[PDB]
């Protein structure tokens, strides 16, 4: 998981 | 003929309409912003998705800020007198009201303006769709008005993060093509919308070694200007 | 039992909610903000309105940003375990995100927060309706997610003016309590408010000796974090 | 008519  | 309703957008022209879908996820150097692992399985999702929808897609990859918005100028001048609809999906970083070119940001205001009811004359009173994957900010959790007719179905609430897993894509855009896949020929797409939310704020929650990152939740945020039902079946 | 779906909220607890009302129309001379002639047309339609539809209507006229955040505030910390959802609706002068108070701003973000899933536990779950007629600027034309279940139900668009008429009331509000009257008992929430967008956006126009501000038009905008469908009624 |  990741944020843009 | 008999009584007539007029309740829906007309969605029987000789063609769907355009998709456009921008996939950025390799950004220059000098911007420090991080290579955006995922987007690609979401561009193909979209792309077989609104394919099976009837859409003309165009698939792009990796453009400067300056490639976004003479791409944007340059579809808003072709002739869509023969088309239902217009759809764009935007995958990259973002902030508040930005979407990021690969060497910089793009104001969403512009890119939108183009399409406006009386900069697009071809498009007015036909709804023009904006998917946007991309943070907003940095929480965890004289006939018809010229900016009608615009939807906006963006990954997350104003001012939040909006999520992306490595290998499974974002959050969003996985549960908009598969509620679109399962509800396409049944619901209203503001129906569709709302299981999309629905999907995203129960499924998903984030796993992350780093506190502040870690068990976070998402809610997308659906902004419409709609003035009719859209239904992307026709009878 | 047999098959049972889940894609609509539940609005058969013993109480529709509360529908708080704030109604501001004259403003405190060192603001110098102008007085808001119509606006108790507006809020006598809404409260005849929402009691028809079985709300609890409170009506609360000229109150001060202070008096703004108490009330929202104190509304937040009652028991709403019996009451299905909550309504409130902001008349007032505003920009971007603001409201005002009758001696100044209050944050939009500020009233709604006392409402979010963590915050007010009794309404979590259930749909919390914000209707808000004001100004957005000067243009002319860990299971479930804090901000999720809540609707904004803006009279006009990001950045734009929104239009009161000082005989007939603003036109959203007009517009809102027409189709409200008329399809609360047949249609889904979102189809009302798009029904709103079309009826705003199609029979209202302005007219200004003042050519800044004649011939102008409006669209109203829908903000969605909705997890499921909300029908006024129940079966 | 008037602007709020
Ligand atoms: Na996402
Ligand atoms: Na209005």
């Amino acid at each position: 998981d990741e944020v843009d | 003929s008999g009584i007539s309703l007029d309740n829906s957008y007309k969605m029987d022209y000789p063609e769907m309409g355009l998709c456009i879908i921008i996939n950025n996820k390799n950004f220059h150097k000098s911007t420090g912003m991080t290579s955006r692992s995922g987007t690609d399985v979401d561009a193909a999702n979209l792309r077989e998705t609104f394919r099976n929808l009837k859409y003309e897609v165009r698939n792009k990859n990796d453009l400067t800020r300056e490639e976004i918005v003479e791409l944007m100028r340059d579809v808003s001048k072709e002739d869509h007198s023969k088309r239902s609809s217009f759809v764009c999906v935007l995958l990259s970083h973002g902030e508040e009201g930005i979407i990021f070119g690969t060497n910089g940001p793009v104001d969403l205001k512009k890119i939108t303006n183009f399409f406006r009811g009386d900069r697009c004359r071809s498009l007015t009173g036909k709804p023009k769709l904006f998917i946007i994957q991309a943070c907003r900010g940095t929480e965890l959790d004289h006939k018809i008005p010229v900016e009608a007719d615009f939807l906006y179905a963006y990954s997350t609430a104003p001012g939040y993060y909006s999520w992306r897993n490595s290998k499974d894509g974002s959050w969003f855009i996985q549960s908009l093509c598969a509620m679109l896949k399962q509800y396409a020929d049944k619901l209203e797409f503001m129906h569709i919308l709302t299981r999309v939310n629905r999907k995203v704020a129960t499924e998903f929650e984030s796993f992350s070694f780093d506190a502040t990152f870690h068990a976070k939740k998402q809610i997308p945020c659906i902004l419409s200007m709609l003035t009719k039902e859209l239904y992307f079946y026709h009878l």
